[PDB]
């Protein structure tokens, strides 16, 4: 049993090969090192430590040769001789990475066997031309009715969801991810998403708990989770979001779809900066690195669509970046609204509010427009944009005290409806037949008539209604997934019959 | 010229000294002459080792180097033009650096190279003739960088040898399988 | 160990050679090294403060810093044909202008 | 100066120190090229460091290098191709296209270090752009010769108004246009390529009517910052030997000054406050100063910026404000509200505002639509606070006009079928200046507000008019 | 089962001190001399490769 | 080992060495240089090259003369665990601090220690109850939980810590660790003279806990270390006896700022805020051996120090990822009058859902955070105009918000004497009884001083026949 | 320094050493990084206050930002009985006294 292991295990073992290189370590200690020697080194290659460590090298000096270790420091030693392993870094990638957990350098940690290769890539891949790239019309959801409705998720675009530390960050692409269930299991695979989940910086329970969350509502066949946990050394939090985008990429080859969390690139930047100074070369701005901007537009630039001499993929990506007591002026998120091509603000207040999940449409934006909202969806909600922005200037003169005309409180009246109507619970997916229906009654005066109170008590109701008797109304959406003539007709009679309660 | 800059720290000299040389045409006297005289500043009875570290000024210092100048009359007039360079700029501390710097440089301008064999104990003496002989039919050694085999004794090899020379190592030593073979079987 | 403009290679290896000074490297001028526009210069050490020193490169500097062994000059013009071992020669008036 | 061979001694990520042997080295602002498995490495040579050791900028992707890897010197600096021939053909920091055109179709190649124009070849500029835009017309005319500024937030449809410039201007003018990306994403350069082949105006049969340069944030930070050089080479040549009239755009230019600070600080130089570069004053003034009217034709840039949560207290978009002539700000708010375009005309400030210059029924009517608009933004407040109070029948027909005004200045555009679908309407100068004089007069004030929702003209409000009616 | 799982970690260990302990024996013996030298024969051996 | 070694330098806490001989040294290893203090022992955590080590150094620093010989021990420094090291107080290296002698072990443990896996993960989902009102129906805790605190000291944390003491470690009465970093002396005793009483600490029998104290007093080294020893006993609880244990940190921001000292020294070049550039990695490890295992869990309180009581400040910042649930406290709601000084809208746990502590649960508490957030958003037009010149509907929310303030006391049953009121402990299920009627307007139409330093809904009844006479 | 002050046992004859260090902020704001440094180790502040000094109060405490909390184990019974809850009742007219205008 143990003997027989550890009898394979010896035989598994031992017996190096005539060296072609060498250098004698001197600095060391922080899971940092510098060795002395060198000149076949590359820069990214991975050099092998015979304590039984391996760091990959990123500065190169005449003097003194940077190589940054990866396992722990206590093994090394200095005066020991390195071996340049001769490959730059680069992961497996294959259909077997499929409802487990792998770590940054891409091998399981979640003991569930060894995985199943069909390639191997490398993390370093970059952005693809512009004939090779055509423009996103793909729609996709989230499970949350006000995101949705607000701003034109896609599959291709990058969106920077942005707010405060531990506001249920993780909780809102979690969201996403379970309600990504729906076009997974349809037969079709150029709908189908393998979605990977990137959590950098984060305790290992947090990731521990997400793994059952995602099994227990079976969500956790497509899922890959990717993890480099905040007590693993500062190369391979660097080295996460990089290899992330790698299995992501064969997914895109393929010609099929899949998405992309980076949960959090704040703490990248932190490692990074922890990096740069204990290879002692000048940062940028607030001590986070001068070549941080490097990697978050590198990285992002490749979750693109693709044309049709190609797979026809698209790897889409959500950034998140958790501002430490707000500020958004800060460096790494000021870079990273650059090279988003919109933002899904979360704002903190409003979650007290009892605005969950928390948005607030003003810090959200779109600068190309909406364009990847369901067709159906853009119907509804064609004047609900327009009604918020107003409620807000409205809603700011209402409650001073003041007096006001019938006109300015025909906003608030209707506002306060509106917005009642995008609370939702967390960890509920959600579809397009059953977002249609509630936004017409809102748009179309049919909530004012119901009580502010019983808004929530009507939303599960009306949906209801319609599997005894407009079951017809709800399957025309799901498989036209537009609004004609006979549709607006035929709801504008469904809101009716059931107004009550 | 430098033949190739070697050293960072006090290579600088030893480069500087070198080039001065070859328009000379003589490295090798200045070598000779320049390491004979390093010794015996080294072993003066008192403040050869004990007086390194500058204290004094850089005109005391001058002086220094001018009683040096009068222990040996040959030491060329260019290694003579050194001393003035480092007195002005008073360093003495790496002194001997300089010197073992520019034997660097010098023995490769001959095509000898200092190789080390370093072992658990030392080899046998046809040990030592079949690695040379060895390395000589091999292209680790290719004439004009030929070791000379100083076999050195380290306790942290527990078995086995490993051979060196430039920068270019072949590691057949125990402590390094062992070490390996321990790993695994508490991994 | 520590860095001075006379652990430069060209500097040494005409000390141990015998060669000296010579009004070349002591009113004029030698380049060093040049980056970012701000020339340093070898020699000079007769000069007054700010005073304005003509290149090879046609370009003109000022000595805002005087240090022990460089000068540290800032170029006024463009650093597109400046370079390394230019003699840079001591016009030997201070920066001016016509009145009148 | 002369092809040599060095090897390289320190790889720092982009920075890349090489040690040449002795009395042998490149002069600085040179290109090297040395040899690696992905293209042909292109290094800017920016320090020397003394003992021949040159420390540059990286053009390419950096990857896979040793030290001791062979470095030749061109003898000159980077060589970028212009002619009347390259416009629709794409070209970036190494002059390759990246829609894989392979090698680009040549006349002449020039540097992009060109030295700026001096004060003996200046001209004063006297030919006026129209935009066709209403609101940019009115209260904060340009005119060709120009150095426009499109300053404005996040995500504030800069891209879109960019688009409608080009596609109506370009084809109408006998003039060029080179159209130029600076560190922008890779969905808008697919889009900026596919929008502008279909109208018409780029065409592979026959002369396109503007160029593209695209450079994007996948490149180097000295890669991305080296494009927008690349495009006004192509400008220049245009202005000079061509004798043509420009045109110019780039776009965001604070992805060029966010780059020389990253690159400020590698190069080991000292930051300067708001961690901004010492030298941004100089490197704004080398481009702008370039893009002027001589008597050898003009060059006229449009150039987006970003401005960091609508803040000028920021020192780097702040700096900016002083080069560029005719300032408009795209405020966030006035694309939300459904009003196309996101301009918000209080906050513009033009310098060819005169007054006989545009003439001065110009001037005056417009002087008369930023009081207006000024007291209705200034009674807001007071009706906020004090409710129906301290108001007076003057106050209400100002409140009136103000608002018949404000839904007064949407235009739908032909490159927003794809955001609304609302498509485009092109309206002269003369016909603004009437339009918006006769509303003043009050002969529009019997037509209700969103009876100018998307209009041009003033026979769009009188037709508008009917649809509400009917 | 948790005992089980313990047991299997103890025989992992304590059958990692039978392979120090028994190179202690080897570095006692002239095998100590006598295995060097089988080293320092596969060494000309590799050279002779190259 | 026997490789020695002279003492080139001794600059503060960071002694440096240097080895005479050739056998080559490794990464945290210990070194002791014989010294008139009977020995000190160093920790080396740098080789800069040249056989130069960089040594961390735990006690004194007077006496340390230059040139001065070492014996190299050759790896970290191992304490003593088990349960004779119950009733115990041991410093970093090991020693009696209440005095009863050497500390006997049948383990003795490398400080360090090497994070638990993915692999080795388990989840829990379990309710733990202080008893605390303001904390179960916002912040509930679970078993296994990992807690934080936050807000200055010397204005009731040491109270509220003993507090929780008092509470949890008598509603479970297995193993329990204090472990103190940078812990002030004089209340250090106190907590050892209310354990004795409360019966705790037994020395005629072995107690209910071990412990640990480090004082603020003592080297920047030492103070970084008392944690870390601190772990490897809870650890010996967890893994070997098999049982679940408690935590109790006073604070451990203390973690962070010895280390911040120590960095500029070692080599490393602090980053911006003066915080060193290796908290991410010094902050992973310890939030990763204090987690939830497949054997026990230690379920633990940790008390932050805050700066200028600012959170925007990197060292709290990057705690926050690590913590499944926080009660954050501010110094201002302590002057106000208010004990517990948690705040209600600044509180959060990832354990407060729908049918985690129930719907009953979350129902309550979502009702309570909409209403004192209106209320807050309404604070400036409150004052400058009056209270009846806001609108109607408003009025209600005011009014009803005002009751909840007063309500969220509860005395403390450790400082009874200080507050000036009896002790008041009140279940988790008492708890959700009490708000749920305050929401219900059952006991609303009675005085604001009513509610005013009281526990549950009972209490409030009691008082009003008290005001009333 | 601050953890020297100290009452020892009967065994060093009861002695003390009472600390009272005397922290001089900026603008009357007690959160800084050297107020806050001072106010961990300590227990309580004696607050003072400009306003109520000029006041005719020489000098003059403010018992509303001041707490001696480990305070009523140094008093007699005397000052513990006549002084009970004191403390908190003129902080139940803080209450009053903010509404009552």
């Amino acid at each position: 049993e143990v003997s027989s292991i550890l009898e394979e295990r010896i035989k598994g073992v031992s017996d190096e090969a005539n060296l072609n290189e060498t250098g004698r370590v001197l600095a060391v200690g922080d899971g940092i090192a510098r060795v002395f020697g060198l000149n076949n080194i590359q820069a990214e290659e991975l050099v092998e430590f015979s304590s039984g460590v391996k760091g990959m090298a990123l500065n190169l000096e005449p003097g003194q040769v940077g190589i940054v270790l990866f396992g722990s420091d206590r093994l090394v030693k200095e005066g020991e001789l390195v071996k340049r392993t001769g490959n730059i870094v680069d992961v497996p990638v294959g259909p077997g990475l499929l409802g487990r957990v792998v770590d940054a350098l891409g091998n399981p940690i979640d003991g569930k066997g060894p995985i199943d290769a069909a390639g191997r890539s490398r993390a370093q891949v970059k952005a693809p031309g512009i004939l090779p790239r055509r423009s996103v019309h793909e729609p996709v959801q989230t499970g949350l009715k006000a995101v949705d409705a607000l701003v034109p998720i896609g599959r291709g675009q990058r969106e920077l969801i942005i707010g405060d530390r531990q506001t249920g960050k993780t909780a809102v692409a979690l969201d996403t991810i379970l309600n990504q269930k729906r076009w997974n299991n349809g037969s079709d695979e150029s709908k189908k998403l393998y979605c990977v989940y990137v959590a950098v910086g984060q305790k290992r329970s947090t990731v521990a708990q997400l793994v059952q969350t995602l099994e227990q509502h079976d969500a956790m066949k497509y899922s890959i989770i990717v993890a480099a946990t905040a007590s693993e050394a500062a190369p391979l939090q660097y080295l996460a979001p990089f290899t992330a985008a790698s299995i992501g990429e064969w997914f895109r080859d393929n010609g099929k779809h899949a998405l992309i969390v980076y949960d959090d690139l704040s703490k990248q930047a932190v490692a990074y900066r922890q990096l740069s100074l204990l290879l002692r070369r000048p940062p940028g701005r607030e001590a986070y690195p001068g070549d941080v901007f490097y990697l978050h537009s590198r990285l992002l630039e490749r979750a693109a669509k693709l044309s049709e001499k190609e797979g026809s993929g698209s790897l889409t990506a959500l950034p998140v970046i958790e501002t430490q007591g707000g500020d958004v002026s800060a460096y790494i998120p000021t870079n990273v609204i650059s090279i988003t091509d919109g933002q899904i603000f979360l704002e903190a207040e409003l979650f007290y509010k009892g605005i969950r999940p928390a948005i607030n449409v003003g810090l959200s934006v779109s600068r190309v427009g909406s364009a990847a909202q369901v067709k159906a969806l853009k119907q509804v909600a064609g004047s609900l944009k327009l009604f918020l922005a107003q409620y807000r200037e409205v809603a700011a003169f209402a409650q001073f005290g003041s007096d006001l005309d019938a006109s300015t409180k025909q906003t608030l009246v209707r506002g306060e409806r509106l917005t009642q109507l995008l609370k939702q619970n967390q960890y509920s997916p959600l579809a397009t037949e059953e977002q249609v229906p509630l936004i017409y009654a809102g748009v179309n005066g049919h909530l004012d008539g119901i009580e502010l109170s019983r808004i929530g008590e009507f939303e599960s109701s009306f949906l209801s209604y319609l599997k005894s008797n407009h079951n017809e109304l709800l399957t025309e959406i799901r498989e036209k997934g537009e609004l004609s003539k006979e549709l607006l007709a035929s709801l504008k009679s469904a809101t009716e019959s059931f107004v009550a309660t | 010229p430098p033949p190739v800059r070697l050293f960072g720290v006090e290579g600088t000299y030893a480069t500087a000294l070198y080039q001065a040389a070859a328009k000379n045409s003589s490295i090798d006297a200045a070598f000779q002459s320049l390491q004979k005289v390093e010794s015996t500043v080294k072993k003066n009875p008192k403040l050869g080792h004990l007086l390194l570290n500058p204290a004094l000024s850089l005109k005391d210092r001058n002086s220094v180097i001018d009683a040096i100048v009068e222990t040996h009359k040959n030491l060329d007039g260019y290694v003579v033009n050194l001393l003035k360079v480092l007195s002005e700029n008073n360093r003495l501390g790496c002194f001997e650096k300089i010197a073992s710097d520019f034997g660097v440089l010098n023995d490769a301008h001959n095509g000898l190279l200092k190789g080390t064999v370093t072992s658990a104990e030392p080899l046998d003496p046809k040990s030592f003739k079949r690695i040379e002989k060895a390395l000589s039919a091999s292209k680790l050694v290719g004439q004009g960088k030929s070791l000379k085999l100083e076999n050195v004794v380290k306790p942290e090899i527990k078995g086995g040898l490993i051979v060196e020379l430039g920068d270019k190592t072949v590691d057949l030593s125990i402590s390094t399988k062992i070490q390996k073979l321990n790993k695994v079987l508490e991994d | 160990t520590k860095a001075q403009p006379t652990e430069v290679s060209s500097i040494l290896e005409e000390r141990i050679k015998g060669v000296s000074d010579e009004a070349n490297l002591n009113e004029t001028g030698r380049v060093l090294a040049v980056g970012d526009g701000i020339a340093r210069v070898f020699g000079l050490n007769n000069i007054q403060a700010e005073e304005l020193v003509e290149f090879s490169s046609g370009v003109k500097g000022m000595a805002l810093n005087l240090e022990p062994g460089q000068v540290g000059i800032v170029l006024f013009g463009s650093d597109r044909l400046v370079k390394e071992g230019e003699l840079v020669k001591r016009t030997g008036n201070i920066v001016d202008v016509p009145v009148g | 100066s002369t092809p040599i061979t060095g090897k390289v001694t320190a790889v720092i990520g982009a920075i890349v120190d090489v040690h040449f042997e002795q009395s042998e080295l490149p002069a600085i602002l040179n290109a090297l090229e040395i040899k690696t498995p992905q293209g042909k490495l292109v290094l800017e040579v920016a320090q020397h460091l003394g003992e021949n050791t040159v420390r540059t900028i990286a053009m390419d992707g950096t990857e896979g290098l040793v030290r001791g890897e062979k470095v030749l010197d061109t003898g000159g600096p980077i060589s970028v191709p212009v002619g009347r021939e390259t416009l629709g053909r794409i070209i970036n920091v190494i002059g390759e296209p990246i829609d894989e055109r392979g090698p680009i179709k040549s006349k002449l190649r020039k540097p992009i270090h060109a030295d700026p124009p001096s004060f003996a070849e200046q001209s004063t500029s006297a030919e006026i752009l129209e935009t066709g835009i209403k609101v940019v017309d009115l209260l904060a005319p340009y005119a060709r010769g120009g150095k426009i500024g499109l300053f404005g937030g996040a995500g504030v449809g800069k891209t879109v108004f960019i688009q409608e410039l080009i596609n109506n201007i370009a084809k109408a003018h006998g003039g060029f246009s080179v159209f130029t990306g600076v560190g922008e994403r890779t969905r808008e350069g697919n889009d900026l390529y596919r929008e502008m082949k279909e109208t018409g105006v780029i065409n592979l049969e026959g002369e396109s009517k503007v160029a593209l340069v695209f450079g994007q944030m996948n490149e180097p930070p000295g890669a991305r910052a080296r494009v927008a050089l690349t495009g006004l080479t192509i400008a220049e040549y245009f202005r000079d030997e061509e004798g043509q009239d420009v045109l110019l755009f780039i776009d965001n230019i604070f992805r060029f000054t966010q780059a020389g600070s990253e690159v400020s600080a590698l190069l080991g130089r000292i930051p300067s406050a708001v961690g901004y570069q010492p030298t941004l004053a100089t490197d704004m003034g080398l481009l702008q100063e370039r893009i002027t009217t001589t008597k050898k034709g003009s060059v006229t840039s449009v150039q987006a910026v970003y401005v960091p949560a609508d803040d000028l207290t920021d020192p780097a978009p702040a700096t900016t404000f002083a080069h560029l002539d005719a300032t408009t700000v795209l405020s966030r708010g006035i694309s939300e509200l459904g009003i196309y375009p996101a301009v918000d005309p209080l906050d513009s400030k033009s310098r060819l505002l005169d007054a006989a210059v545009v003439g001065q029924e110009h001037y005056d009517v417009a002087s008369k639509v930023q009081e207006t608009l000024q007291t209705y933004k200034s009674l807001q407040d007071i009706i906020a606070i004090l409710g129906m109070d301290e108001l007076s029948e003057q106050d209400k027909l100002t409140v009136e006009r103000a608002r018949k005004i404000q839904r007064f200045l949407s235009q739908p555009f032909a490159v927003a079928e794809v955001f609304t679908g609302i498509p485009g309407k092109l309206v002269r100068l003369k016909d603004t200046v009437a339009s918006f004089k006769a509303v003043l007069e009050g002969k529009y004030d019997n037509i209700p507000e969103h009876a100018f929702y998307m209009v041009g003209g003033i026979e769009d409000v009188v037709a508008k008019a009917e649809k509400l009616a009917a | 089962v948790r005992y089980e799982a313990s047991l299997r970690q103890l025989e992992q260990r304590q059958l990692a001190k039978s392979v120090i302990s028994r190179v202690q024996s080897e570095l006692g013996n002239p095998k100590f001399q006598e295995k060097v030298l089988q080293q320092s024969i596969s060494e000309i051996e590799q050279l002779l490769s190259k």
